[PDB]
């Protein structure tokens, strides 16, 4: 009766436990994944990370410039 | 009693001497357990009759619940968590049922011991050495995991046990 009216089965928290321990392996490999894409776009700066403003190029003025040699 | 196998639980036949009286001096013992029988063991087998019968009248079961084999931490990736999960699981199943067997065995042994009185030493080698056997298999198994034991370390100290036999019989085979 305990077992009937207060408790479920083990399949139940078995495979919760499983679904638990599935997002947390992923979780964990992501967090590694992560760390090492940080490390390499900060070393290499080819990513969309750790992109620091350079100079418009717009800017500059393409005319004659009253001396041939600019 | 049919409540348990009696082969688990193996008993000898049991001979019983049969009372030769030398003399025609009333005993005791047996007028005494005559009146034990007619006020203790008549009234208790009445209520037992009535609380069994009362059982008979509601009969219902209750099952043995069966687990399948699942792959072992020996087919597990290095890093895959839910086949070691599973193989976790079924290692500590069967830890409790070895440490049952140890257990069955050892009352094997306790129960010898008390039956066979005074030659219990000669009379009990057999229950010793079954002991003997399934201690040490036991104790290979499990002896030195400590707290926080897995089929991880398990599997190592068998396969340390391993490497240490193929190189002694590497070395006797060489010798
Ligand atoms: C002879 C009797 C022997 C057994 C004695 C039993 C004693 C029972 C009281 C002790 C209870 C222990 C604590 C249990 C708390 C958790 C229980 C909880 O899990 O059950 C919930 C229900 O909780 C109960 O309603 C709590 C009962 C609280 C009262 C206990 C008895 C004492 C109450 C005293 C009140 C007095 C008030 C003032 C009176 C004047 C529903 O669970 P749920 O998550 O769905 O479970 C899913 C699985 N299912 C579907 C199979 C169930």
């Amino acid at each position: 009766w305990i077992a009937r009216t207060f408790y479920d089965g083990p399949e139940k928290n078995y495979e919760k436990t499983m679904a638990i321990l599935q997002i947390e392996a992923e979780k964990a490999e992501l967090r590694l994944k992560e760390l090492e894409v940080r490390r390499l776009m900060r070393a290499r700066g080819d990513g969309p990370w750790y992109q620091y403003p350079t100079i418009d190029k717009a800017l500059i003025d393409h005319s004659p410039k009253t001396t041939p040699d600019n | 009693p049919d409540s348990w196998d009696k082969d688990v639980y193996p008993e000898p036949p049991r001979r019983t001497p049969a009372p030769a009286p030398q003399t025609s001096l009333p005993n005791p013992v047996t007028y005494l357990t005559k009146i034990f029988d007619l006020l203790v063991d008549r009234p208790v087998t009445l209520a037992r009759e009535f609380i069994e019968q009362q059982h008979a009248k509601n009969r219902y079961y209750y099952y043995h619940r069966e687990f399948r084999r699942v792959p072992d931490i020996t087919e597990c990736e290095e890093k895959d968590i839910l086949c070691m999960f599973e193989a976790e699981m079924q290692w500590r199943r069967d830890y409790k049922v070895d440490q049952e067997i140890v257990n069955i065995i050892q009352e094997r042994l306790k129960a010898c011991q008390q039956r066979e009185g005074e030659s219990y030493r000669q009379n009990c080698a057999k229950e010793l050495e079954q002991f003997t056997q399934v201690s040490k298999a036991f104790q290979d198994r499990y002896s030195d995991l400590g707290a926080h034991y897995s089929a991880r370390k398990c599997l190592a100290k068998q396969k340390q046990r391993m490497l240490a036999e193929r190189k002694a019989a590497k070395e006797a085979a060489a010798a």
